[PDB]
């Protein structure tokens, strides 16, 4: 009693804030009959069978979304396994001799007039001595006029040359799980009223991640998680200009679009081993691609938006939205993904209204390219091989990334335009309810021993 | 019952000098990417939990768990009484009381237990 | 800091070429793009031009107006041609999205205090 | 006080005392600076986890001095007592006894199982 | 006696730094007779 | 095959010789066009 | 003076200063770099 002594405790529960690596696990599914993935899941480990998560109480924890160190070390994780996944195939350079092109005329309709070309040019073949005459037809996207049936050039002969797509391999994105390793801990927040950068009286802890797809989009999420009770607002520090405001949606909302056109791929030989896949005759009527949405299900979804938005700009306040003014053509326009076709559909019929306080569906026409530049850098491109027959993709819109203009000293004209910019939006998320604790086990304590000798 | 990693971390002192079987258990669990990423991290553990083994071991102690020591309180470092600290707080709490006292004590832990095996010792010689 | 300093300010015949140029540091110049405004009296602000990093784009609202830039070089020259009476306003250079998001609508932060540009005859 | 390896021309008897200075610290802490450097970071371990259980299997764990059975054999060293803990240099002791430790190692480990297996015996008889 | 300079591997201008220097390993454990017993 | 000649460039005694003068034809970005440039080459770069 | 074995005729005998000898040069011209297209993304630059 009158004596208190020291004594050392291992194991007991405390943990601080670090980093470290975490690691693959994925869904097996068999796997035998695959057709490989660029995000490859052969390397990651079997999962458990059945996570166990433990509730934890009387713990208070705080968290941070925009401070996060998973976010950043998931995106130099997507970019190695897509450098990894397209260096063994065809390094096609010869592909930019000066492209001879003309006009299609072959029952066309006037929305999509000019458009495609008739390209045709020379290649060598397998034999290093002789060349071919070859044909293809090329998006209006792809070419650009030089020296101004006038010469042609691929956009890309100019400051990079590009390794066509392994043609097997698929991008259909799967599920994958991220682990810790052993002595780090996953703390999970499961309020429902979570906000940001707001401590979670509710925190358990979890053996790892949900399956999270790695889905790439712009300026509206698909195929993502959605919330409970109402849509929910979060943002950096919501006074700025210059922060984007990444809307969860409640109720899910359907898009869905095919690409009306029969295309024939055809393979042609530029030397040993290699091959290029061109397109060529498409056979049928030629109509663009435009993807549906439901408009009784948009105009109440934005109404939903609005009302719970009112709450940090006032009450009497006319908020209006607005279409993209302008910028890059990945930021300014919908540049999903759907069955190895790359879109960039023009969504300007949905922002489209003005709010006051006090059966039909739209349709956004797009357009298709091919000399994609995703991971946006200076330097690689990737020649997506065509595909035959029609596609059609189904959608689920969970999200929005809009932004604000202001600016305008005080005033009620508040105005909201989609925007993009750092790949980084639609990884935060949905890495949003985690956090990782290394685990200090010793301790030191005082108490009524002596350790008699 | 109440098991699991970290299954009382919201628990008292009092009920937490429990289960630290539980928490000390799996503090050593086990060119492309998911290949050095995973050997980066499996030596790193090893090196942590034989670290923390080692400065166990330094002092008197190793038996494991719960462990014995002289160098008594300095009565300065919390003014509290011992019910207050065995049945009041959770161990963060505790953690966050005492983060920045600790150096010293874990050079008198060492020179104290020196001390002990030079006495033990030299009282082997006599005799 | 990041503040912006410019120069090149000055009359201009109807019919002739500026040089405007704005140069800034601070640490911080590598996660963004640096675009110019414009303000007229009367009117509202809007957007002349936008180096977009990430592609090397040189968006710009008008034909005239282009944005260039000079090797790593902390100094951006907007190269105008060819004015008319309706450029005179107040030109200032802000810094934008990383990917050159909306301007021409949008009002920055870490902007510039902006020169004077008038023209007459 | 003194430091990492300090102690090293001091006299043996009072060297005995820095013992934790110098054990403290036997675990300290692609391109080049890569597989290189990860190579030392696992020797080091197996050295250490080899030194440890070497100081185990003979019956210690408890590390610093640890002193036990297996009587000293004068036709190792035929020296005094004074004469080695205070006029020498564990350098100088090595030098001395280099080729001769290899057979301690042995009877120190049938030394051992023989106390094991008679406490065992005893403890288990009653 | 002429001398002259010359010169040969590129390896005498790292010997001209690295001179006063050696790497030695640490062997900590030790053997030593003293007046015990250990006591049963 | 460099096509080389002299410089006689405002020239020094010490230095002559020396850099030549020497003109080829490279392939340009496209695949089909050659171009004809120009470079300075010093005499211990170019034999023979 | 530091030497492997100073009495031979084939050992390097390498000699430590005291104080310093400083040297100094610069090259007296003007080369301006002008770059040229050699095919996709890559370039020379030669002397001009
Ligand atoms: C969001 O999730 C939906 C649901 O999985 C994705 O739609 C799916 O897209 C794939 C790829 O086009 C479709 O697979 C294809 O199925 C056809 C018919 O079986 C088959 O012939 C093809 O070889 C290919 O396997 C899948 O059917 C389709 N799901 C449904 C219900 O139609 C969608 O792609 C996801 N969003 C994004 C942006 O990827
Ligand atoms: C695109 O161009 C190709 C070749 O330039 C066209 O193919 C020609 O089709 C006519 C009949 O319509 C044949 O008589 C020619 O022999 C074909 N050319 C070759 C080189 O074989 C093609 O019709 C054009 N249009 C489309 C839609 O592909
Ligand atoms: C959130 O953003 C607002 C932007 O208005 C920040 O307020 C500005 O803060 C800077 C630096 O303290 C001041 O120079 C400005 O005058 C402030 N603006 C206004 C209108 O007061 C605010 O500080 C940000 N929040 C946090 C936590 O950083
Ligand atoms: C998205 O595709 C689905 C399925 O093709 C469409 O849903 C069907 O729409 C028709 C309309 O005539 C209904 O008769 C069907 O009952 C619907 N299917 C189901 C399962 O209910 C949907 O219309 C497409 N999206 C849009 C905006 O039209
Ligand atoms: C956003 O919407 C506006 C108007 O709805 C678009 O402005 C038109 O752009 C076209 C394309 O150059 C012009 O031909 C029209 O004259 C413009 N109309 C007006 C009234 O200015 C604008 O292009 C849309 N932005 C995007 C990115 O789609
Ligand atoms: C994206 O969609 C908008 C919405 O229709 C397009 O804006 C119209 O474009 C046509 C094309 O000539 C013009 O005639 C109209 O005046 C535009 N405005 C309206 C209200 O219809 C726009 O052109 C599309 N494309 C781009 C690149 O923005
Ligand atoms: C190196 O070669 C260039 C080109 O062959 C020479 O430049 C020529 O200079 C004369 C006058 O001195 C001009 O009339 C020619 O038009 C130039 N050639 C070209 C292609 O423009 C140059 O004189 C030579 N010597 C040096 C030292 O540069
Ligand atoms: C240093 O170099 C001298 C060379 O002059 C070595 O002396 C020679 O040693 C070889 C082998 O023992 C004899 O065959 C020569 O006759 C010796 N030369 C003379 C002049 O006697 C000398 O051994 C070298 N030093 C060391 C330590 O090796
Ligand atoms: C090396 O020393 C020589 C001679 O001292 C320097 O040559 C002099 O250069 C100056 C500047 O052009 C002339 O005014 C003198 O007439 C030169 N003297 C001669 C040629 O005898 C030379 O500049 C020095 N180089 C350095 C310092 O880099
Ligand atoms: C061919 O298409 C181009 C599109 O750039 C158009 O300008 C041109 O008028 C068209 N010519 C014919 C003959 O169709
Ligand atoms: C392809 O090569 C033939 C060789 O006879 C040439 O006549 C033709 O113009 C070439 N096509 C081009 C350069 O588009
Ligand atoms: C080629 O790329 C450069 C950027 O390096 C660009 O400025 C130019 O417009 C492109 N097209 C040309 C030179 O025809
Ligand atoms: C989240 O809620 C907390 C509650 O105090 C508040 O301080 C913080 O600013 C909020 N963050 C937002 C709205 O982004
Ligand atoms: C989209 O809707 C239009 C008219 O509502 C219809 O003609 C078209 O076939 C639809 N397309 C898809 C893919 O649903
Ligand atoms: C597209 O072409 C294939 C093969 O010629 C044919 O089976 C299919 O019916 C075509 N699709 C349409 C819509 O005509
Ligand atoms: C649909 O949009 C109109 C136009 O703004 C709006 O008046 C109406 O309230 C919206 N529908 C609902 C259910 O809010
Ligand atoms: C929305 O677009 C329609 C035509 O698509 C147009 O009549 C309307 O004016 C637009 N909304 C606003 C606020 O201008
Ligand atoms: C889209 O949302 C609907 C409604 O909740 C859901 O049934 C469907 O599975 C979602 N699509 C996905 C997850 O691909
Ligand atoms: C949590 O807090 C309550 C309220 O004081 C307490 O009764 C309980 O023992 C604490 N621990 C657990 C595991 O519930
Ligand atoms: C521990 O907390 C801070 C951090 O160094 C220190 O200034 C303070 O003095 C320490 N606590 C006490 C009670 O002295
Ligand atoms: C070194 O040798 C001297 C001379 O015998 C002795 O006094 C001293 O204690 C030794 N050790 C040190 C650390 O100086
Ligand atoms: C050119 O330089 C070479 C270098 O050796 C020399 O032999 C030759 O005479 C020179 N000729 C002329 C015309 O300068
Ligand atoms: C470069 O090519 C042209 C082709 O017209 C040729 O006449 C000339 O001799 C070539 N230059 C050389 C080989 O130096
Ligand atoms: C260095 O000095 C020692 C002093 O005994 C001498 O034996 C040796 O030969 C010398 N080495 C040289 C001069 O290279
Ligand atoms: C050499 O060339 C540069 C390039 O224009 C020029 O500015 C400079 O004045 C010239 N002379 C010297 C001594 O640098």
């Amino acid at each position: 009693a009158e004596n208190l002594w020291v004594t050392v405790y291992y194991g007991v529960p405390v943990w601080k804030d670090a980093e470290t690596t975490l690691f693959c696990a994925s869904d097996a599914k068999a796997y035998e009959t695959e057709k490989h993935n660029v995000w490859a899941t052969h390397a990651c480990v079997p999962t458990d069978p059945n996570p166990q998560e433990i509730h934890l109480e009387n713990v208070t924890e705080e968290f941070n979304m925009w401070k996060n160190n998973m976010v950043e070390q998931m995106h130099t994780d997507i970019i190695s396994l897509w450098d990894q996944s397209l260096k063994p195939c065809v390094k096609l350079t010869p592909l930019c001799v000066t492209l001879q092109c003309t006009n299609v005329t072959n029952n066309i309709t006037d929305d999509m007039r000019g458009e495609l070309k008739n390209c045709s040019f020379n290649m060598t073949t397998e034999l290093r001595d002789k060349k071919q005459k070859v044909y293809s037809l090329f998006y209006r996207l792809d070419v650009v006029q030089i020296n101004e049936n006038k010469e042609y050039r691929l956009i890309n002969c100019n400051t990079s040359a590009c390794t066509q797509a392994c043609p097997k391999v698929s991008f259909e994105p799967i599920p994958i799980h991220y682990c810790a390793p052993a002595g780090f801990a996953i703390l999970k927040c499961k309020d429902k009223k979570f906000n940001g950068t707001g401590p979670c009286p509710s925190v358990s802890t979890v053996q790892c991640t949900h399956g999270i797809k790695p889905v790439v989009s712009t300026q509206l999420l698909l195929n993502g998680s959605l919330a409970e009770e109402e849509v929910m607002i979060r943002s950096e520090n919501i006074t700025n200009n210059a922060k984007n405001i990444l809307v969860q949606f409640n109720t899910p909302v359907q898009i869905n679009c095919t690409r009306p056109n029969n295309n024939t791929r055809k393979s042609i030989r530029i030397g040993p081993g290699q091959a290029f896949y061109a397109t060529g005759d498409i056979i049928g009527d030629i109509r663009q691609a435009h993807c549906n949405v439901s408009k009784a299900t948009w105009n109440e979804t934005l109404g939903k938006v609005v009302k719970q938005l009112r709450k940090h700009f006032g009450n009497n306040t006319i908020i209006r939205f607005a279409n993209s003014s302008g910028g890059d053509l990945e930021v300014t326009t919908h540049s999903f993904n759907c069955g190895g076709e790359f879109f960039y559909c023009n969504t300007s019929g949905l922002f489209n209204s003005t709010w006051i306080s006090n059966n039909d569906s739209i349709t956004l026409p797009c357009r298709i390219k091919q000399i994609i530049n995703m991971w946006q850098r200076i330097g690689q491109c990737m020649y997506a091989p065509p595909i035959q027959g029609v596609i059609r993709c189904v959608s689920n819109i969970t999200g929005l990334i809009l932004t604000r203009d202001g600016g305008s000293t005080n005033s009620t004209t508040e105005t909201f335009r989609p925007g993009g910019g750092d790949m980084r939006d639609n990884w935060r998320s949905e890495l949003y309810k985690y956090k990782v604790v290394k685990i200090e086990p010793l301790g030191v304590a005082p108490t009524r021993c002596k350790r008699r000798v | 019952v109440f098991l699991g990693f970290l299954g009382a971390a919201g628990s008292t002192m009092g009920a937490a000098s429990m289960t630290l079987t539980v928490q000390a258990r799996n503090l050593l669990s086990g060119l492309t990417v998911w290949g050095i990423k995973q050997l980066q991290a499996r030596v790193l553990a090893v090196e942590r939990y034989l670290r923390d083994q080692q400065l166990l071991g330094i002092w008197g102690c190793s038996g494991k768990l719960i462990c014995c020591t002289n160098v008594p309180w300095n009565s300065s470092w919390s003014n509290r009484n011992l019910s207050e600290i065995w049945d009041n707080m959770t161990w963060l709490q505790w953690d966050k009381e005492i983060s920045n006292y600790t150096q010293i004590i874990y050079g008198l832990l060492e020179e104290s237990q020196n001390q002990q095996e030079k006495n033990e010792q030299d009282l082997l010689a006599l005799d | 800091q990041v503040q912006l300093q410019e120069s090149g300010g000055g009359l201009v015949q109807p019919g002739g070429s500026l040089r405007l140029s704005c140069v800034a540091s601070g640490f911080d110049l590598e996660n963004y793009s640096i675009g110019w405004f414009r303000q007229a009296p009367g009117k509202a602000r809007e957007g002349v031009a936008c180096l977009s990093k990430n592609s090397g784009i040189g968006h710009s609202v008008k034909g005239r107006f282009t944005i260039s830039r000079d090797g790593d070089s902390n100094t951006w020259f907007l190269q105008m041609g060819a004015l008319e009476a309706e450029d005179t306003a107040v030109y200032t250079c802000a810094t934008y999205n990383r990917a050159c998001a909306n301007y021409v609508t949008i009002w920055p932060e870490f902007r510039g205090q902006g020169t004077q540009v008038t023209v007459s005859s």
